[PDB]
């Protein structure tokens, strides 16, 4: 991937997540869980229907080709018309099928850089007092319980608060 | 204690293609083409069709003798024409301007057909015996058109110069049809004309036709080396048509006032069955029942339909890349 | 001590749209597309349009004798014709491929009048009675077409094969017209071109011509129930036209050499005013004065103008997502 | 944004940096000021004024609709030029406001990266000698005069010079 | 001990260009567009074009006595006609729906030469007399068209009614010619028709023809102020052709069994040599040999293809940015 | 750039890698060398070799004018037929042009996100076990034989194996 973290450094999805795209597993001493990310996930929903129902509204309107005949010594308007109405059709066919396999492309990329980014969230927040193990997961130096894994979610996480306790463990 | 980022995963295995990779399979997708159909006709606006059935658009407006079916005032979303239809032009001829009269008859939504000249109009000549057994009816061996009316002398007097007038005081235009007879020799134009050079003129505020017979051997179409060249006009609202002829004369008849369509306007030629249902989106292939974008059933259609292309599947990527664990 | 990293930002509240998200408000953004005009005909390098004030194009080079204002040679950058215009073919009768005469005359920059057939040409006829009361000047009650001449017989004796003929020795195309008269009835007939067949026969090394006059009485237009059947061509430089009829012509008098663009050629159905003004871009409905890629005014134009789409707006975004603080 | 810079770790503008699209804000002895990095804002102009250039010299053609008339007798070809041209406006509507849409959503993208990339730009030449305070301002363990500042700027910023007061202040 | 990341660099010169910067080298790119061709004519799928050299299209399938070269049976793949070929029509005269004519026979493949109508055909007149020296032969200073025969009167009888039939029993659909003599006077007019109303009509299940002679005095070409209006016609396959008149007749002779193309057709009008070659695209300025997806050569061509357009280069960046060091 | 490795913080390339697009140098005592990272380039001439050949897929219809005549009284279908074809001519010319300009800078942004997607690949392996340059070289503070360097290269970085000589050296 273009941001390197859809089969990435974090190597597959979770299928326990279903209630996002883009989220957390904690373990603490109350257990273990998944959590999506709530705003991230919101934003890519209302970016990707925009881009969705842009899409449609760029192609709503139709080229119409007719019924109409032409008589034998009408050889040349008639090819014309059929050239003509040919013509739109590889146009609009081009032009849906080209954009669809560059929106794809660009759509995935986008999903990519939503986990780099939330990635890149937390460890700003975490710092020193957890350690990165190299595959979106982070160990802490410290006792982590619900309400300090929230904060690290809801990106309010108190560094100062745990600086002590995880140097001594650390160092 | 540990925390974790990740992505969603699921059980799809929908797959789309980017520029730098086929067959991705992905989260969520939509489909933005639709390639199903209702092979069938239905009703646009709560508007039906006009079935022509065994009768072409020529025997219809025509008055064709089989066509009586369709005879009359009629009210349309759009026309039905059926390939193998035998019912057109029982006696031999060319309609002119045939491809112009269909693209007009195709922007219309209705026609009333009234009397636009009495027999009582030609006076001096024979209204009754215009028949031919090219024209049969389904009860009689020979007939003629419902629109038209074939004159020829009375039994021996001369052909005299009829006329015919009709100012149009309507608001609606009318569609009307005459015709110039061709006899194959020279005999059968004096029995049926008499003598001396024979004329067809018509004219209004914006049109001129002027016409004489062509007598010569044609090959035998339906029993006739005869031809009958017919005529079609549109007599606008407030203008008024004259007929003047001394034979040859196919003369108007019945006419159609006629209700231009709005509307775009259709003419499919095809076998499929008009049924009893309702559709926003009429394909020449059949009905399509869709809120997709794009379709590859048909570049011939009516209604409010989907864009055309040649595509067989234009799936959108929504979520992102799938890739379940284990 | 602290140095810190960021973006611009300013008090614009300017917004863009994206795939992604509508109503970004940007720092800096472009407008690709012009919707203004100014709604007035001006002169397309340098040089002025022609107005054809109360005439139609078929008044103008027919020569209709209330179009005298326009009578002669013109120059012009486009045509500007007056949706109301009343001095048209005031003989009633249809002129031949109207439609493709008026997109030659469109094509052209230039035209410049001269007697091509003097009224000496035709011999042993009359030139001097072809008036008309449907043709009336603005001070004469009964006149008639300044290019054409309506021959009429001298007051007793018979009309007898005029003949007439030109060799366009010039550079220039020559666009010329000419016409046959229908009489209403024979009555009419005789009493104007005497009797027997009658005909009209004209022809080049490229063209060939032959009418003949169709008696009838049609509707009453301007007084009128008798037509004209106007005709034009074009003589090509170093061809030679031959002019032959024993009745019923009218006869080709003036005519014009034509000066065919090099550039598009323009033919505006406008009420707008024409103004002391220069331009670059001519839109059917107003002057352009821009530099943008995109216009939404109208999709007939001259001269150099931007691409016409049916967009609002299209706004690119240039700087930044616009984030002000506080 | 995609590469979660502008409105992302940085959460707003500075009308106060009126000289150029990317910047730096300085706080020292002699003061704090506002000062764009001009190599990123022109190379950004340069690109983006060749995008703008580039759209509108592809956009320099256009579809000629005539003022040609049909008589009652040509409905067929008169329809034929009706729907040619109002073909060639759909797909040139289509085009515009497609292309539009797109550049305008990679056009921001394009600013959200350079800022980031500046960032970095900073984050590498100061390494441990400064305190990341994740708002993309860094606090120098070590004084930092106007002489230093504009060496961080123009990236000549010396590490091993500042590099033994920095570890002294920082342990 | 080191490890570093790093890209390829090479010796690289050629550039792209991007939205965002024009000229950038990179390692890697391929050019889509071909802009060479072979100036010269080939064999399309192993088939061989019709050279029509020194003729034009009326003159080879009117068969002027000058085209005997390409008289018969001839198949292609495609048609080149020079600029300035001198053998079309020689006498003088109209053929009339020219472009649809060439438009037909561009849509074929082959045609077979075969006798329609022997001279024995026509009864009471003469079938001997009918040359011109407007159309001379290599050999002979007065010939005739090799497909028609132009029909006179006997020593000194008249002109009587002669007729002709043709039933086209094959599978093939046939084109085929006539034509309608133009006497410049009443005299020459009498001298080979005789006197009295004369008249050509033709007819078939689906076509009518009627035409007389109009006689008048055209601008000398070829040494002749007569002219004839050629005609042609499709006699579809199970339909028959009836023909009768009774003077000016330019009877219909040999005719043509006509293979329609399934594919494309091409008529190129060119200077350019016809060599033993073989090629799957064949422009009207030369051949293509590429595997390119663009070319900017012409957009008239035959066979396999690029796409034209105006571009002079479509070069796609593969490999990343060139900055090779030092 | 926009993920700034080429001609970024990695100032050129490399003539002396002539087997890959993107790869190592490495120096250790056993001397040093270029090595193409052969992931990495095989994906990228895949995906590369996929968009060059979707495109000549999407242009592989041809819109195809005709040689047709018109007389003098056709003036008006001539020119119906002019203006149908130079459309076309002038669409699909936009289009081309336009596709060309758009997927060169993508295709050069995705190579350079290739470049910093790999340099980020072992930067998150060595960890502090080596000095990261700023230049994409990374010094290490023990010593790493052809196949410590081998096991950098293929994503098998032994950290633990080289903790406790890297941070002797290191501190
Ligand atoms: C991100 O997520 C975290 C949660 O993980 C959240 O931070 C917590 O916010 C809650 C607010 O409800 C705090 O709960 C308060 O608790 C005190 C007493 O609790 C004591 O024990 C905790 C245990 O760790 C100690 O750490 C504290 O220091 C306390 O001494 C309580 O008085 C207080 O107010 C009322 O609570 C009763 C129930 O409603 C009420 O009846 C009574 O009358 C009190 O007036 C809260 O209940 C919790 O302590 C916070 N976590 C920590 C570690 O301190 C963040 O929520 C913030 O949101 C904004 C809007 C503020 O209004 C606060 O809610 C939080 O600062 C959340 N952030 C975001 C952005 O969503
Ligand atoms: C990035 O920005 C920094 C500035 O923040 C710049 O580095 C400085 O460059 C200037 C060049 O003018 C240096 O000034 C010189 O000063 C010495 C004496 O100054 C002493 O005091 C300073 C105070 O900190 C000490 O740090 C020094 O060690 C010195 O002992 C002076 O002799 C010298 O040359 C002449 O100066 C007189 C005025 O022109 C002249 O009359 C006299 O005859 C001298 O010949 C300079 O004036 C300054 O010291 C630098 N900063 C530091 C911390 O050392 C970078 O500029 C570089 O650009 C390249 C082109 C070089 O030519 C030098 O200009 C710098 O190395 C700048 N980098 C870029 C890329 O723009
Ligand atoms: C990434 O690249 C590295 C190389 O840089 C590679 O790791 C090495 O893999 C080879 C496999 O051939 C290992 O070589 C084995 O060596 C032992 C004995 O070697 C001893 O000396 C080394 C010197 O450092 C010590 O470090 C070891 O601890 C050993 O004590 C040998 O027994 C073994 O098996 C056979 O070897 C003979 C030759 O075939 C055979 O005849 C005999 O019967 C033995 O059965 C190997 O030869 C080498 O030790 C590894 N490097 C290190 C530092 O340990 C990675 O390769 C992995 O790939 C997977 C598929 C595994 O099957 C192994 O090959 C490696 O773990 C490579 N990774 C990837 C993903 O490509
Ligand atoms: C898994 O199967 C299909 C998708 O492959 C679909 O029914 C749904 O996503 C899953 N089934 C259930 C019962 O959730
Ligand atoms: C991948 O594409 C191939 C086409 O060759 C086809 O098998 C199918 O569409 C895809 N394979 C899957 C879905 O397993
Ligand atoms: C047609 O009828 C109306 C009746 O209102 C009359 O005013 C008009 O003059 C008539 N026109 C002709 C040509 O008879
Ligand atoms: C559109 O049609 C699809 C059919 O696949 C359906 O799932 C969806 O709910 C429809 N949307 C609306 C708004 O009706
Ligand atoms: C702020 O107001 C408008 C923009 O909203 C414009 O005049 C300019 O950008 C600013 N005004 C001044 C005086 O700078
Ligand atoms: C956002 O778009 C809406 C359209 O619904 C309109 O109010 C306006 O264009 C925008 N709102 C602003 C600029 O406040
Ligand atoms: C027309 O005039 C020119 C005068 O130069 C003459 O050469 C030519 O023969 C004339 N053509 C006819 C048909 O009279
Ligand atoms: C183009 O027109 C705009 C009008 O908004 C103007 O601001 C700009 O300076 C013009 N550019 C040139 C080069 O004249
Ligand atoms: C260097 O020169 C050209 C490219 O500029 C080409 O021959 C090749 O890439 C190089 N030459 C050799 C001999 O490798
Ligand atoms: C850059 O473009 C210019 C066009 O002005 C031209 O010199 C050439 O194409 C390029 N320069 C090079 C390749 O040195
Ligand atoms: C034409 O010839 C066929 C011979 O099979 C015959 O059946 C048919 O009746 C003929 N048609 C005419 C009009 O003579
Ligand atoms: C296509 O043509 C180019 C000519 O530049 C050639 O290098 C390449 O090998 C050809 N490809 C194939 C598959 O023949």
């Amino acid at each position: 991937g273009i941001f390197g973290a859809i089969a990435g450094f974090i190597e597959g999805g979770w299928t326990g997540m279903i209630d996002g795209w883009y989220g957390y597993h904690h373990e603490n001493s109350q257990g273990s869980g998944y959590a999506a990310d709530r705003e991230s996930t919101q934003k890519a929903i209302d970016g990707i229907t925009n881009k969705v129902n842009s899409i449609i509204n760029k192609m709503n309107t139709q080229f119409e080709a007719v019924d109409h005949e032409f008589s034998n010594l009408e050889r040349r308007i008639g090819n014309l018309n059929k050239r003509m109405e040919d013509g739109f059709l590889d146009v609009w066919t081009y032009n849906a099928e080209l954009l669809v396999l560059l929106e794809n492309e660009r759509t995935l990329d986008l999903h990519d850089a939503n986990v780099k980014n939330l990635y890149e969230k937390v460890k700003s927040q975490l710092r020193d007092n957890a350690n990165d193990l190299g595959n979106g997961c982070f160990e802490f130096w410290h006792k982590c319980d619900n309400e300090c894994m929230e904060s690290v979610k809801n990106g309010t996480y108190d560094y100062p608060k745990y600086q002590k306790e995880s140097k001594l463990n650390r160092q | 204690d540990k925390i974790c980022i990740g992505y969603h995963a699921n059980n799809s295995t929908t797959q789309v293609d980017t520029l730098l990779e086929k067959n991705v399979t992905v989260t969520h997708s939509v489909e933005l083409l639709e390639n199903q159909k209702e092979k069938r006709f239905c009703k646009i606006m709560n508007k039906a069709p006009l079935d022509l059935k065994d009768c072409t658009i020529e025997g219809w407006i025509l008055g064709n003798p089989k066509c009586d079916l369709l005879l009359g005032d009629q009210s349309w979303s759009y026309i039905v024409e059926r390939p193998n239809a035998q019912n057109g032009i029982c006696y031999p001829g060319v309609l002119n301007e045939l491809e112009e009269l269909k693209a007009f008859i195709g922007s219309g939504e209705r026609v009333e057909r009234f009397e636009m000249f009495p027999k009582s109009t030609w006076a001096g000549v024979d209204t009754s015996r215009g028949v031919t057994n090219a024209c049969p009816s389904y009860t009689i061996d020979s007939s003629f058109y419902r629109n038209l009316v074939w004159i020829v002398k009375t039994d021996s007097a001369t052909y005299p110069v009829i006329k015919g007038t009709y100012n149009n005081t309507g608001t609606q235009p009318i569609l009307y049809f005459w015709g110039v007879h061709h006899p194959l020799d020279t005999t059968v134009q004096d029995n049926l004309y008499g003598s001396g050079d024979k004329y067809v003129r018509m004219g209004t505020e914006s049109m001129n036709f002027a016409k004489s017979p062509e007598i010569a051997a044609r090959p035998a179409v339906n029993g006739q080396r005869s031809r009958i060249d017919y005529y079609w006009s549109v007599l606008r609202p407030g203008e008024t048509l004259n007929v003047e002829s001394n034979g040859n004369l196919i003369a108007p008849w019945y006419a159609y006032k006629f209700v231009s369509t709005n509307k775009k306007g259709a003419v499919f030629k095809s076998d499929l069955p008009i049924e009893n249902c309702d559709a926003t989106c009429q394909t020449i292939t059949g009905v399509l029942r869709t809120n997709k974008t794009f379709q590859n059933v048909s570049p011939l259609w009516i209604g409010e339909c989907p864009k055309y292309v040649k595509s067989e599947s234009l799936r959108l990527a929504t979520g992102l890349r799938n890739v379940p664990q284990i």
